[PDB]
């Protein structure tokens, strides 16, 4: 959800807006180019195309993917590991195709297959490995993002400030020079601060929140197939819920 | 036998009855009467006899032979008990 | 291991205030200070410190 | 202690901020507030949407107000369990189980009274203490993204000011003024990382690792009850978790 | 071994704490002006 | 195939900053001066001497400039020629390929086919192979790490130059020559460590690294593909096997022929 | 063991600083400002309180003190009364070691010989003391760890003061008295931040680590000969094995008797 | 490492200190030198211990003659011990193996004449490696600690100077000449750190590779004598272990 | 069995007590006399003595034929190591 | 049998001269005439044959006997081959 890119900027341009001064003196065309251009040809010699293929794939999945509750990974596992008590383990062919998640239907279906488990784990442990990956690599490109964009916005400030001592004639406008030199480096924090870094801590926040339900969900899938007891099923999968998670579990099942 | 379990001390009892998977006692359990049943509920947590009452509730109806072979495992368990410190 | 610092902002706000020091270090080269508004805070850090 | 260090921190810091005789209205500005906390909670926004952001928001809260058990009273209650589970077996120690208030050891012990090998016993518990850390890593880790974001803000609202005053000046006096009001947010966003964010992010860490410690003690113990161990050796393993200071209190108790 | 970049912050600040309070009690000479003005361009071009 | 993006990179970075820097229509030379020359470009590459000896950095030089001047065959030219070996090899033997090994251009590909065609046990090949590879991925770090070295290098001597800059200053500040110099080292200093950080150093040792990745799965097909002639298969189990190191963009760019 | 690096490195530290600031005629007060120790040293140690609960707040200092006391005896006596142990055990029985196990100071040797003499299993033994190891470990880290928290708490607060002094002086350009009070806060107030992160805070904690390292060293060797002690052996082997825990500069050492 | 670097390293530096026709003895002070050597030695003895000190010179000593044994050579000699314990059998190798001086070979070699198993060897000489290493990096971390120490201790002085300067102002024309004074030590401290102790730091961690990977090479070549491989086997087995520049100059001689 | 114990030197009853386990000597000195308790808890440590008074207690109702088999394995074990240093 | 070498085609040698140990076939070609060395040599590797080269020169003096066991062991590897896809 953009709602904290608009409060973001909202608050920055309120900033701004705050003080008697017109907004043009925050305004710098020529600025725009040295930082965001400068920090963007940095990343183009950084990264190269794949990564930055990857990276606008895996934002894409931030604003789009949601995800599943882990209160319900646990509800779905209890029911089909008491369906397979009941039943045997080749009937849950219907459950399984009903699953409304992915990774899950392909680690249940790995299981009917008579694939060795020790197999399953590894096989699904590497599709965790992948996701962590992909979000860390495009967490670093931004968090990378994140530190050109100032570095650049200083290097135009320099490339102001050098320029008004070369042409020094009047002394009731050097402190004008010094804040229009200073432009660069507010685009510069202002692009990293609101934009890269938060966006690079929430690839990362995002990565550790879907490996947590990967990880329950291949617990979940090597129980069903080594057939465990749905208490000791629930109680294994329950250690991944919060203390608030497990109260809202509880009334549940 | 199976049905000699009723005549066990309640320490006795409790020890086996943690041992012997919840499958195999609840295949052991159809071929004896309600009153063997009371022995092993009273000598299991409440968690462990809830487990029971659905495992021999949803199990189905088995063959006789099944339920012979079930109780020669909980019936030999307590036979080599016997001189491990279990009092019979 | 990838450690949260809260020093991203360090650097800006460190060259930031590097430049502007040089720049305010330029205005008083070409300056001439008050003698009696300066004698007044000298004087009265004496005081605060000693 | 972390509320009365709230109430020191600040306390202490506005004491020295008054001690020349200033005036504290000085250091007052409600601009400079909505840029800091405004813009850095807007960034926090970013980096966790604002049901994530809820969640950690209770995460942190519920462990600012739990109060468990002593590590010496780990040890009486299962140096005592262990004296009574070999005088009347396993089973006797259901109604002291239920008299626990851990949720923690009652899990485990309860494990224990039922038919549950020590393997997976063990696993389920370190699975426990494994997402217990990580949910108060996570925590913590939101509480120092957000001790890196306001003093990050603060720099930015900085800039706005120093832009904002060197392009309307009137005199050397108004100048120097501006550059007090300049970093008055600075100031927030230094105060608010140095003596709210940073330090609960790390008392976080520091609890996690406490009761990782407790945990380990009591799972360490779970398994010696159903292995049918001496009280003494119980006693004598147990007792290797507590600093000497506590080792001696327990001697004496 | 890089904590100490924030104590360099600190007292570049704490530097330009004097300057900035110095620029308050100063005017511009108007005449050292262009012999730094004319300086600056014969040092730099 | 051809990598565009870091020669639109630099030629985008430094234009952009050149034209910022005569965006005033001022001279170019205000921003050249030895002194920061000597202080933050000499004081960081003498710095990088204390680190790396000059016969360890120059040949660290060379391997930074060996692994951008990339001229090889593309990874669907390797797949073609190993099929074409494949099909020679079925035909006319493994001796036959005597000839067409001594001809390819890629050395790595020719010491495993060399070594197929002498007989030497499959996993020797692939053990002396799998070291190559290790090797030169350990190779390539260490050129990395040097560009991140001096990376750190130039802005800290950016740094002192800003100190000497203001001792200078100050300590003459009645002198407004001694001002104008100082004031230039303190500023140009720091100009040249952040564009030696940021536009050249850093940069070039993150884009090492992912072409060291690239070339590193290159090589494992290339060893599969070497494998595959020793124990001898028709170009259709070769052809599926080698394309599973394809890159998604490059799978379906040869799959017209 | 007799450190003499960490009292001497104290005085030369404290000692150039005392020297720096009483360098020319300046009087020793102008150091000193109550409104700074409110701000640095009163709000680092109040965020150290939030970080840490008072009574886990006194459980490190204590754990951190005890570090840095004499201890017991050196590694050459504890090897020297487990060869005189191994004598009297070898002929009078494990038993009759209770007398020379109980007026022992070491509190890690007397638990584990008191498991020997009890006639518990080694394996046991090994469990249990090597899990003394490891807590004790625990603990040192974490009081280290929270020296370096503390490290930098108090140039954080430095830099609070800055703030507040620049804020009081800016505010207050018509008062002296204020701008002399704001400018001696914000000087003072890192100057205690650093004199506490550089001189104590943080060189204190990574002696911590190395002292702990030392004295987990000495342990695990007092876990060999307490276990050596219960499978009975000569005391030959005993210090043959008990030697080769030694530091290398402690080897020879002990080959002096 | 010849000394090269640190007298072009101080050499350049001094060049532009001097080059605006700045008088040098503006940046000379006895009295900053031992607030900043001495304070941060001063530190460097409470952090570390004897031992590590009597450690870290042992490695720095070694660095600066680094007579050993090019890999080139190592090779060289190693392919020709091949052809001999082909042509003449192993047992012959042991004149050979008293008349080279690499004191790593050596050893390695005399354990394959002796018979002792290869997984033993490889478990003797990998732990010799990591020993190697080990060394050279507690070295390069205890440089690099003195290297975040002397620009410390160097803005303490710096915090001296201007503490004793603003006590004593009393001119208003010695305030800028005693704040330069006063940033004397700092910049003492900027300059050991970033032209001794840093690039020192980082000559041990480079080293070591460079040792790593010969010590490897040689184990790789010594386990290839004790099983009798061909000699061009451990040929283009050793040849992957040096750069293109290397591979060249081996082949044409 | 079990009856030539007083007479066993004091060195050598140690030797013999380090071998048999703490199950094994309380389970044979249940049916055994109140001054061999005194020389079993007069060669043994202070606390470890005090392990074997409330394992004896613990143990409560047990099959006799349990008490011959420890004190004659009690007894066998001295004899197997008769030949060694100790006194026969 | 040997000596089949020669009369194989050229394909067949150069499988056949891709397995075995270039000491023993240079044991088996010490006494073997220059036809039979012809054949080796051109179907083989150029560093192949150097090898084979390097170690004819420095066999040393060999008892008789042994050669035929290198010779019968580099037949056997025909006869297996014989089941391969190898012909004769």
């Amino acid at each position: 959800t953009p709602i904290g890119f608009v409060l973001c900027f909202g608050l920055v341009l309120w900033g701004m807006a705050s003080g008697g001064s017109n907004l043009k003196v925050f305004w710098d065309v020529a600025s725009v180019f040295i930082t965001i251009g400068g920090s963007m040809a940095a990343m183009l010699i950084t990264y190269p195309m794949d990564e930055f293929k990857r990276l606008l794939i895996v934002i894409r999945q931030t604003f789009k993917d949601n995800g599943m509750s882990n209160i319900d990974v646990i509800q779905n596992f209890v029911d089909l590991s008491r369906k397979a008590r009941r039943e045997g383990l080749l009937s849950l062919e219907d459950a399984i195709n009903n699953l409304t998640d992915d990774y899950m239907k392909k680690g249940l279906r790995m299981v009917v297959d008579g694939i060795e488990p020790e197999t399953i784990r590894e096989i699904m442990e590497l599709e965790i490995d992948e996701m962590e990956k992909r979000h860390k690599s495009g967490a670093d490109m931004l968090k990378t993002w994140g530190g050109y964009a100032p570095a650049f916005g200083m290097v135009g400030t320099l490339i102001g400030l050098i320029q008004m001592l070369a042409n020094l004639t009047d002394s009731s406008t050097i402190a004008s020079g010094m804040g229009k030199a200073l432009i660069t480096t507010f685009y510069g924090s202002l692009m990293a601060n609101a934009v890269f870094n938060p966006m690079g801590a929430n690839l990362m926040f995002k990565s550790g929140v879907e490996a947590t339900t990967r990880e329950m969900v291949l617990e979940g899938v090597l129980a069903i197939q080594s057939g465990v007891n749905p208490r000791i099923m629930e109680e294994k999968l329950v250690s991944y819920l919060s203390p608030p998670e497990r109260q809202a579990y509880s009334k549940v099942q | 036998v199976f049905e000699d379990i009723i005549t066990l001390d309640d320490v006795a009892i409790q020890r086996v009855l943690r041992e012997v998977e919840t499958k195999d006692l609840a295949l052991a359990l159809k071929g004896s009467s309600e009153e063997v049943a009371n022995v092993i509920f009273r000598n299991q947590s409440k968690r462990a006899a809830s487990s029971l009452k659905e495992d021999i509730e949803f199990l189905g109806p088995v063959r006789i032979m099944d339920v012979e072979k079930a109780q020669q495992g909980i019936v030999s368990i307590i036979r080599r008990l016997d001189e491990a410190g279990e009092i019979v | 291991g990838d450690e949260i610092r809260g020093d991203e902002w360090l650097a800006t706000f460190s060259d930031t205030i590097t430049l502007l020091l040089t720049f305010f270090i330029l205005l008083y080269s070409f300056s001439s200070v008050d003698a009696q508004k300066f004698q007044q805070v000298a004087s009265a850090m004496q005081v605060a410190m000693t």
